[PDB]
């Protein structure tokens, strides 16, 4: 089998510059004096879409701002000018023959304004503590960039054991990331404690944003 | 305009079997070479097996992986592609797609998961705000749910800007994800929003309106 | 296209 390899795992450009990605092949591609070699766009949610063939060809309907080049065991694809809709994973691909075979990957993120969080914090619902659940849920939406820290407080004191933090792709529109933070409790535990606290940290502020409720207000 | 529509996908137990159908419109299905490609977080994305036209005697190939437990096959009349999988394994559990003129064209996908674990359906939780600024977020909590996937939308699709719907994660062997959404405080409690949320595995299919607490 | 596709194995 043909292995492919991509670098960098990840990386982040600005708006109107330029995007090149990496693909080294471990045998040639290269057949009939073509060079067998794909690339695919897999936006958040969507199934891969088909950018490039034969190396540096264009697909139909795909912009002039993607083309690629190479021969042999390396080629690349750049992306110029880098817009908001293209956040996404590319991926290289090769059918010089059975068994084809994709690389892993590369993650482009478009480069914005640092951004501040929106948080909001959410008490469990009436039925979920009727069934013996308590979730306490803080939304940290619109935020750049990815990296952020949050921490929960149980009347003051700090809790690690429970949590689940999901993040979002970044955005096509915006280039904003966002997160859900979930902690788990029993319903019994819920009901010990008032003072339940939301508090994250993130680049943008050396002071952290709070949120908090009190168990009846 | 080109599509396909993969179908068939599911929860199986180990060493069942299980048959994805492809139905494809929009080209001369006769003259295409056609696929099928999976998708899983741990092996990326792999080549399954390829199906290739009448001029090349309907030649099959396979992925070293699935030999001799995977068989690919077309119907030109009804411009149909078939995938027979038996004996499946956990490591075949992902995403299945099926692709045509090689890999030109690719359908929506549809989801495989092998495992022992039971068919559960979600609990769905509605988030209102605490017991005040211009916008406001409301939140929906999907809880305790297997296998993937869910679908979640708010109004049937309507509200489709100011929406953050999680990724989910596998909370002890069963699934959890939420989704948020932010609108101008004009809008709520005025009008009703309803998180909807269905999980086809269970036939399950939920609306929760969102509604004060006081 | 052909009928192995843009994306295909080489002639």
């Amino acid at each position: 089998d043909i292995v492919l390899t991509q670098s960098p795992a990840s990386l982040a450009v600005s708006l109107g510059q330029r995007a090149t990605i990496s693909c080294r092949a471990s045998e040639s591609v290269d057949n009939y004096g073509i060079s067998s070699m794909n690339w695919f766009q897999q936006k958040a949610g969507q199934p891969p879409k088909f950018l490039i063939y034969a190396a540096s060809k264009q697909g139909s309907g795909v912009p002039a701002r993607f083309s690629g080049s190479g021969s042999g065991t390396d080629f690349s694809l750049i992306i110029h000018p880098v817009e908001e809709d293209d956040t996404a994973v590319y991926f290289c691909q090769q059918s010089k023959g059975v068994p084809y075979t994709f690389g892993g990957g590369t993650k482009l993120e478009i480069k914005r304004a640092d951004a501040a969080p929106t948080v909001s914090i959410f008490p469990p619902s009436s039925e979920q503590l009727t069934s013996g659940g308590a979730s306490v849920v803080c939304f940290l939406n619109n935020f750049y960039p990815k990296d952020i820290n949050v921490k929960w407080k149980i009347d003051g004191s700090e809790r690690q054991n429970g949590v689940l933090n999901s993040w979002t792709d970044q955005d096509s529109k915006d280039s904003t990331y966002s997160m859900s933070s979930t902690l788990t409790l029993t319903k019994d535990e819920y009901e010990r404690h008032n003072s339940y606290t939301c508090e994250a940290t993130h680049k943008t502020s050396t002071s952290p944003i709070v949120k908090s409720f009190n168990r009846n207000e | 305009e080109v599509k396909l529509e993969e179908s068939g996908g599911g929860l199986v137990q180990p060493g069942g079997s299980m048959k994805l159908s492809c139905a494809a419109s929009g080209f001369t299905f006769s003259d295409a070479w056609m696929d099928w490609v999976r998708q899983s977080p741990e092996k990326g994305l792999e080549w399954v097996a390829e199906i290739r036209n009448k001029v090349n005697n309907h030649a099959t190939n396979y992925a070293e992986s699935v030999k001799g437990r995977f068989t690919i096959s077309r119907d030109d009349s009804r411009s149909v592609v078939y995938l027979q999988m038996n004996n499946l394994k956990p490591e075949d559990t992902g995403i299945y797609y099926c692709t045509g003129l090689t890999f030109d064209y690719w359908g929506q996908g549809t989801t495989l998961t092998v495992s022992s674990a039971k068919t559960t359906a979600p609990s769905v939780y509605p988030l209102a705000p605490v017991c005040t600024g211009s916008s406001v977020t409301l939140g929906c909590l999907v809880k305790g749910y297997f296998p993937e996937p869910v679908t979640l939308t708010w109004n049937s699709g309507s509200l489709s800007s100011g929406v953050h719907t999680f990724p989910a994660l596998l909370l002890s062997g069963l699934y959890t994800l939420s989704s948020s959404v932010t609108v101008t405080s004009n809008t709520w409690p005025s009008q009703t929003i309803t998180c909807n949320v269905a999980h086809p595995a269970s036939s399950t299919k939920v609306d929760k309106k969102i509604e004060p607490r006081g | 296209p052909g009928a192995r596709g843009l994306t295909g194995r080489p002639g």
